């Protein structure tokens, strides 16, 4: 029942550096590795480490810019990757195999069996935003409506609606990366036409990055 | 056995991988095998041996620790920072040499100490200790110790400085006399835990397990034979 | 070594079985007598998990309805009574090369539903934005299977590209369906210069695609 404890997020401008941190509790581990996970993209390897021996294996794709170590005492591995680049922003797994040397002869073989939460690094030139919120005013049947949450960094923001009481055909779409930088997001929801005029509908955005809190109402227009 | 007293520095400069196989059983290189086992010498081909057994005095240079026929180094005192891992002594049963202190107090910081030594000095049973040892060096390469080999006698281009039991050469080179290490005859070498990290090219000998007397004392252990 | 798997979407009905194949460029079976590959699944939202390692034993909290099967260079995970908690990305992975791991591309399971025609709506953008200089028009499409659709943004009947984008949430957990967002981004004034703002879906559950617009006056 090992366990592993991850870093925050990190919000990093190009060219920088960033340390991943990645603490095994509650037992011991044969190696840790660091896979990451771009946008859409699928799963890659990037390096790993035996924390006994202190000695890592990297991937040929991050050679020379990316350095494993592994503190024994704190039972910490540490992942650092230098100039960093948009195409870096990726969540980022720490993941073991193993319970460790039984110190006296190999083991087998058991597969990577314990994933940390992962560590999303966010790579970009933007500065902190907050989002402007617009109203979706719709315009027997069936009704959409729903609130534009644009311009806004980094990410995440939370939609909500009615402050929670609202949540059966609601849409928070994932947001898109816009060519400013800036993320922009739209939440929808359908209601009963009969409801338009007479139900008040308010979107709760909330961008903690930021201490934005706006609630936009979205009446008939 | 208190893995706290294993020399664990262990040093890839080279990218061979050999760190795996510490930990994992499918991780040894058997890669090259198939050919460097062929240089090693059935002992068909070495000459008939005669007369009385002397202990050789030489240490021929091989550094080919994979054939029966290598005669070792003699066992000394060597700092933990040369080996990688476990070091194995025979007796013939497999047996853990852990770091030390030049007087062989135990001391247990991973030989990462300049004090830590592994002292594999070996006089045979069954007043000795052991026959010989093996262990893996710091940036991958099999080493070992043990004997004395022994003088069989012969003449010509092929002679045999035995390390083994050699009863086809010479009647009385047992392994009791002549043993120095895990091999135990040109067909046999003794299963412990890291054979295959060691000894790579053994991998498709067969596990017998075997009953063996040295001074009275019967060793109870498995050979792994071609 | 090189993880190629297929097929890459894997749309299955409830119930029905689902199958996904991995090899390997070169044989993954070892002296020892194990194939070492593993197989992962990452579900939407969590982060990748174990389920079936050195071929075919099956990991902690895995049920008996997953099962993995092949040797050397051919390999086979078989699900037998699909679920909708079952959704996910599910990976092969070799591990004859460790400290060193290769993963494959994916394959995307997928609950497959009747086939659903989107609800279109269309959104001009709001005075408040107005007054910002910017302009976002948006188009909905709701509750729709399966999951390709096109959209198309006419501006004064005018076809556009490369200012609009679109999201689409990933599935539904009680209808199975796809909602979609198209965003069509223009400025203060452009959206003053045209009139007619259309858009137009093209689905498989649609006889005919379907247009809703409005004139920037109304
Ligand atoms: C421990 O035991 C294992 C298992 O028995 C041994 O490994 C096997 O060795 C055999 C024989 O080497 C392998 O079977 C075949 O090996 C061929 C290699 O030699 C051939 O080619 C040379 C060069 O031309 C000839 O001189 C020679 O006569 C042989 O004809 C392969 O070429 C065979 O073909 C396979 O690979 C080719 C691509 O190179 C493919 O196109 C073919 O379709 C086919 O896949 C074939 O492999 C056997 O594969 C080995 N198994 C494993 C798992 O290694 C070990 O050698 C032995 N170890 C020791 C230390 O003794
Ligand atoms: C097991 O066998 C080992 C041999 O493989 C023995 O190790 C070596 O034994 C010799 C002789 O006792 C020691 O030599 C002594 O060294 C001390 C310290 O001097 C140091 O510097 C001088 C410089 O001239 C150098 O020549 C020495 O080698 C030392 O480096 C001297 O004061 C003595 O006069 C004498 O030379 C070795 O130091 C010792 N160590 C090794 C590994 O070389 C070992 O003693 C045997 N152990 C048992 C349990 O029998
Ligand atoms: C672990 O064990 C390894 C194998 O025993 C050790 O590697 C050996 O290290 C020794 C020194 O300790 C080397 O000996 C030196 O070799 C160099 C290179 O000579 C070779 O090439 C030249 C031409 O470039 C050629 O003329 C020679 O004939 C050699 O072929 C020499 O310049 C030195 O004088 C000295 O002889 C071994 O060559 C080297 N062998 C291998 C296979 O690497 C390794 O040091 C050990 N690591 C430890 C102690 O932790
Ligand atoms: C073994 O070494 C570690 C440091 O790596 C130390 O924390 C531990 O106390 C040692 N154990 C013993 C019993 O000496
Ligand atoms: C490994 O050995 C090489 C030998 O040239 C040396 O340069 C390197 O610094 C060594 N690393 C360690 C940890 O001893
Ligand atoms: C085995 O060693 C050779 C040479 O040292 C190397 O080229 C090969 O890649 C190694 N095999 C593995 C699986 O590490
Ligand atoms: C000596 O041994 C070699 C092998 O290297 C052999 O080729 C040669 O013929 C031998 N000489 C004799 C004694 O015939």
């Amino acid at each position: 029942q090992v366990q592993l404890v991850q870093s925050g997020a990190e919000v990093k401008k190009p060219g920088s550096s960033v340390k991943v941190s990645c603490r095994t509790s509650g037992g011991t581990v044969n190696t840790l590795h660091w896979v990451r996970q771009a946008p859409g993209q699928g799963l890659e390897w990037m390096g790993s480490i035996f924390p006994l021996l202190g000695v890592p294996t990297y991937a040929q794709k991050f050679q020379g810019r990316v350095t494993v170590t592994a503190d024994r005492s704190t039972s910490t591995a540490y992942m650092e990757l230098r100039s960093l680049r948009a195409d870096d922003t990726a969540v980022y797994y720490c993941a073991k195999d193993g319970v460790g040397w039984s110190g006296h002869g190999p083991s087998q073989w058991s597969g990577v069996d314990v994933w940390g939460p992962g560590t999303t690094v966010t790579v970009s030139s933007a500065s902190t935003k907050g989002p402007s919120v617009f109203p979706l005013a719709p315009s027997g049947g069936t009704a959409a409506l729903g609130c534009l949450v644009k311009d806004y960094f980094p990410e995440p923001v939370t939609v909500s609606w009615n402050s929670g009481a609202l949540t059966s055909g609601v849409h928070t779409f994932p947001a898109v990366l816009q060519s400013s930088g800036l993320y922009s997001l739209s939440s929808v929801v359908t209601v009963p036409s009969s409801s338009l005029g007479t139900q008040t509908y308010i979107c709760n955005v909330n961008h903690k990055p930021s201490n934005t809190k706006v609630d936009k109402r979205v009446e008939p227009k | 056995w208190h893995i706290n007293r294993t020399a664990l520095n262990c040093n890839d400069s080279l990218h061979t991988g050999f760190l795996a196989a510490l930990f994992y059983t499918h991780k040894f290189n058997a890669s090259g095998c198939p050919e460097r086992m062929a240089h090693c010498r059935p002992i068909d081909e070495f000459a008939q041996g005669w007369g009385p057994i002397t202990y050789a005095e030489g240490h021929g240079s091989d550094q080919r620790p994979y054939c029966w026929h290598y005669a070792p180094r003699q066992c000394g005192t060597i700092p933990a920072s040369q080996v990688c891992g476990p070091v194995y002594c025979f007796t013939p049963s497999p047996v853990v040499v852990g770091t030390t202190d030049r007087f062989g107090a135990p001391t247990y910081t991973w030989g990462e100490n300049e004090t830590d030594v592994l002292i594999l000095n070996n006089t045979r049973p069954p007043q000795g200790n052991w026959f010989g040892c093996t262990w893996m060096n710091s940036t991958g390469f099999t080493k070992t110790c043990g004997g004395p080999p022994c003088n069989i006698g012969g003449v010509g281009n092929n002679t045999l400085t035995c390390p083994t039991d050699c009863f086809r050469k010479h009647p009385e080179a047992t392994y009791t006399k002549c043993g120095s290490g895990p091999w135990l005859t040109p067909r046999c070498l003794v299963d412990y835990p890291y054979r295959l990290w060691h000894y790579p090219c053994t991998v498709n000998f067969t596990i017998f397990k075997v009953r063996m007397y040295v001074g009275g004392v019967e060793h109870r252990l498995n050979a792994a034979c071609n | 070594i090189v993880m190629t798997q297929s097929p890459l979407s894997l749309p299955v009905t409830p119930g029905e079985p689902a199958s996904i194949s991995c090899t390997s460029s070169q044989s993954l079976l070892h002296s020892t007598g194990y194939n070492y590959l593993d197989w992962y699944v990452q579900k939407p939202g969590q982060s990748p998990q174990l389920l079936i390692y050195l071929g075919s034993i099956r990991a902690s909290g895995v049920p008996d309805r997953f099962s993995g099967s092949g040797s050397g260079t051919d390999f086979t995970l078989r699900i037998s009574r699909v679920e909708a908690g079952d959704v996910g990305i599910y990976y092969c992975m070799q591990a004859l090369e460790i400290p060193r791991l290769t993963f494959g591309g994916g394959t995307k399971l997928e609950i497959k539903r009747t086939v659903a025609a989107p609800s279109v709506f269309i959104f001009p953008p709001s005075d408040e934005q107005l007054k910002s200089g910017t302009a976002s028009v948006v188009c909905l499409l709701n509750n729709f299977y399966p999951r390709e659709a096109k959209v198309q943004w006419k501006v004064d009947n005018a076809l556009q590209s490369g200012n609009s984008q679109e999201s689409v949430t990933e599935q539904d957990s009680k209808d199975s369906t796809y909602s979609l967002s198209s965003t069509l981004t223009l400025s203060k004034a452009d959206y003053e210069k045209h009139k007619v703002y259309a858009c137009e879906v093209t689905h498989q559950g649609l006889s005919s695609p379907v247009t809703k617009s409005f004139n920037r006056g109304e």
